[PDB]
């Protein structure tokens, strides 16, 4: 099965920089999409950054756009998530998550919906 | 009645672009589920009828519940809807190995996004960009801006609710 | 909307008896099909009995024929299984399952084809 667990984050005086990584195992698809999900106090899990595989195509959330950077190493093992300038707004749980892709089509954001594995998330304070 | 090429093809339908079939003028699997609506599946071989329609395509165990009047999830609102008084047979069978490859199989799709729910026996095979924001998407697929059909992705080491099923729905009309 | 209650289960030895309670609720128990599964640990959810609406057939498995038995009271909208010379073997959770359809003979024992569902009721039947 697969699995995704994620390492990094804690608590970060406002503007300065964190480094998330997504160890991802398991995942055999030919086409699929790796996302970042941001779960706020009080809101719910919205994605901010989305990558597919083959290509390594990303689309971000304009509230990070500019900020963050996901990226992928060349063995497709880690999934990076660089976040540059953080503020309060960013504080909240994330989340990776990974699911199957059509081909040819870009990985969907902010939903939820097409990710049907999940990482057990990780605390990110900046105050 | 040619049964046989509605059952034994050798690729089925994605369940978005379910296909119909109509078989006029006519007269097993191991495990599989097979029930009727409005008439026990005794009595079917002693009907006679005018036109039967032979709708197949291939979806998730899970969603096999979903193949009924009344209910309600991604495959009966935006796929596949049968009308609250629907007279006939529903047919499902497991295909794993048939329909999964250790790379994921992406013959089959159905759609995960829609602006509505389906009518029943409505098909929908658009690509429009579907637009989940405030902001318009002009065709061009990213954030807020979603392609409407999602790949199943089926590899056979997949749980039983995960593999893929063959379904054949059959409606009568005389 | 349909809502299912399984009660009965209890912790009985090798030999004894049981029976196990399916109260439908918002719904004719007349105009719907009972089914009954069980699941072992580690195994799937796996088909027991069947009980057809409208003085439909009833249908069992090989294993449990002869020794389990099924009924129905429109009076309490209730659906009953009766389960006697119990076995270790027969351990596991129980649900009932309703379906307004028809089912054939050997189209019922797979749990996919069930829309509605209980939340099972757990049997132990201890060795000797």
């Amino acid at each position: 099965q697969v699995q995704l667990v994620e390492s990094g984050g804690g608590l970060v005086q406002p503007g300065g920089s964190l480094r998330l990584s997504c160890a991802i195992s398991g995942i055999t698809l030919d086409y699929y999409a790796v996302g970042w999900f941001l779960q706020a106090p009080g809101k719910e899990r919205e994605g901010i950054s989305c990558m597919r595989n083959w290509d390594g195509r990303t689309v971000y959330a304009p509230s990070v756009k500019g900020r963050f950077t996901i990226s992928s190493d060349n063995a497709k093992k880690m999934v990076y998530l660089e976040m540059d300038n953080l503020k309060s707004e960013d504080t909240g749980v994330y989340y990776c998550a990974a699911g199957p892709l059509p081909p040819g089509i870009s990985c969907r954001i902010p939903t939820p919906l097409g990710y049907d594995d999940w990482g057990q998330g990780t605390q990110v304070t900046v105050s | 009645c040619p049964f046989d090429e509605v059952f034994d093809a050798t690729r089925f339908a994605s369940v978005y672009a379910w296909n119909r079939k109509r078989i006029s003028n006519c007269v097993l699997a191991p495990f599989f589920t097979f029930k009727c609506y409005g008439v026990s599946p005794t009595k079917l071989n002693d009907l006679s009828f005018t036109n039967v329609y032979a709708d197949s395509f291939v979806i998730r165990g899970d969603e096999v519940r979903q193949i009924a009047p009344g209910q309600t999830g991604n495959i009966a609102d935006y796929n596949y809807k049968l009308p609250d008084d629907f007279t006939g047979c529903v047919i499902a069978w497991n295909s794993n190995k048939l329909d999964s490859k250790v790379s994921g199989n992406y013959n089959y799709l159905y759609r995960l996004f829609r602006k509505s729910n389906l009518k029943p026996f409505e098909r929908d095979i658009s690509t429009e960009i579907y637009q989940a924001g405030n902001k318009p998407c002009n065709g061009v697929a990213g954030f807020n801006c979603y392609f409407p059909l999602q790949s199943y992705g089926f590899r056979p080491t997949y749980g039983v609710g995960h593999q893929p099923y063959r379904v054949v729905v059959l409606s009568f009309e005389l | 909307q349909v809502q299912l209650v399984e009660t009965g289960g209890d912790l009985v030895q090798s030999g004894g008896s049981l029976r196990l309670a399916c109260v439908l609720s918002g719904v004719t128990l007349d105009s719907y099909s009972i089914g009954w599964f069980r699941q072992a640990p580690g195994k799937e959810r796996e088909g027991i009995s069947y009980s057809e609406k409208s003085s439909g057939p009833t249908y069992y498995v090989d294993s449990v024929k002869g020794r389990f038995t099924v009924s129905r009271d429109n009076a309490k909208n209730t659906a009953y299984l009766q389960m006697n010379s119990l076995k270790p073997e027969d351990s596991g959770i129980y649900y009932c399952a309703a379906d307004e359809a028809y089912y054939h003979e050997k189209g019922w024992q797979s749990p996919l084809g069930w829309p509605y569902w209980g939340q099972g009721t757990q049997v132990t039947v201890s060795s000797t």
